[PDB]
């Protein structure tokens, strides 16, 4: 339902990591399967060969936290010369930001040892996932 | 114009009314001008107020957005406050 | 350029913003609108240093690099009771508990 179009029309793109995270570029293949591409260190860029109508999303490489590309969730290369893909942090909610910090400090096996409400333990275990973000997205 | 948010330990935080209405819980508590937080200590509530300013500044902005910092020592309590305030 | 501040006195903290080109006196006029005390009954400080009215916030050390929305700069505030100014006193915020064993 969310898949790349097999246009076969080349499109040069600059993946510009304007975030403090290690970025995981994810291509949605012709069947809609997420395909990971080499990671981008913070502050760096890459000149990549893509195609018109192809679908990309960007995540934090270690945690899968969602990132923005040109202020939206999805990037679609258009007609060229190179298209800029400006990858940035979203303004996360305070709750999501706290969950990210707690997940970075506590091993998942130990979430149940934290003195918090059961509903927060469930929020901690409900890690960001590309599959969950894709379904849906309608 | 401004509203007063009082922490469990009695610290008074004066913030723009619009910045405070960023929280649905606060809007409900307001509808003084003053809100008392029995369970929210000052080291947590000061960070909540910094979040409001950060959110109002960086929302619908094309500028590079910096990370919102949270010291490990405040993380658990801030998570409980953010959960209650729907922040 | 906007500068983000915490104006602090005793157990009071005001979160506000101002222009880097705005003056110390103009900040006192903001405090007056909130705390209902005229500028002549106020003293503003950067750390232990008394700030002069005619100086801009930028000249006082409040810049876009040091007075950020997510990390605001502190301005100390002292009130004149009758004819004498009280000493600068800012109550610290509460202390976080010890980091739990699994943190
Ligand atoms: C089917 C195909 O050739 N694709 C799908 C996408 O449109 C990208 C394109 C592709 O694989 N191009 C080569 C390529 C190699 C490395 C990268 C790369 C390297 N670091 C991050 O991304 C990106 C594109």
């Amino acid at each position: 339902v969310l898949r790349s179009v097999n246009s076969r029309e080349p499109s040069q793109v600059i993946f510009c990591n304007r975030s403090p995270r290690v970025v995981l570029p994810v291509w949605l293949n012709f069947d809609g399967e997420p395909q990971p591409y080499p990671t981008l260190p913070p502050g760096t860029g890459r000149r990549i060969h893509s195609y018109r109508g192809h679908l990309w999303l960007f995540r934090d490489a270690g945690t899968h936290d969602g990132l923005l590309v040109n202020q939206t969730e999805l990037f679609v290369p258009s007609l060229n010369q190179p298209i800029f893909a400006n990858i940035t942090l979203p303004v996360y909610t305070l709750k999501e930001r706290c969950l990210q910090v707690v997940r970075s400090l506590v091993k998942p096996e130990n979430y149940r040892r934290l003195d918090i409400v059961r509903s927060l333990y469930e929020d901690l275990e409900d890690h960001p996932n590309v599959q969950k973000d894709l379904e849906r997205l309608t | 114009m401004y509203v007063k948010l009082i922490s469990s330990d009695g610290h008074e935080f004066i913030v723009k009314r619009e910045h405070a209405l960023t929280s649905g819980t606060i809007k409900a508590m307001l509808s003084t001008n003053e809100v008392n937080f029995r369970e929210i200590p000052s080291h947590v509530l000061s960070k909540v107020c910094m979040y409001f300013t950060y959110k109002v500044r960086y929302t619908n902005s094309s500028t590079e957005i910096p990370e919102f910092p949270i010291a490990p020592e405040i993380a658990l309590e801030l998570l409980m406050a953010a959960n209650f305030l729907d922040c | 350029m906007d500068v983000f501040l915490m104006i602090r006195r005793h157990k009071t903290t005001i979160f506000t913003d101002a222009k880097e080109s705005s003056t110390v006196f103009e900040l006192k006029r903001i405090v007056e609108g909130i705390l209902k005390r005229p500028p002549d009954e106020q003293r503003l400080y950067k750390d232990d240093q008394l700030l002069d009215d005619g100086k801009t916030l930028g000249e006082c050390g409040f810049t876009s690099q040091t007075a950020r929305p997510q990390a605001p700069a502190t301005v100390g505030l002292a009130f004149r009771a009758d004819d004498t100014f009280e000493a600068l006193c800012i109550e610290p915020f509460s202390s976080p508990p010890e980091l739990p064993d699994v943190m």
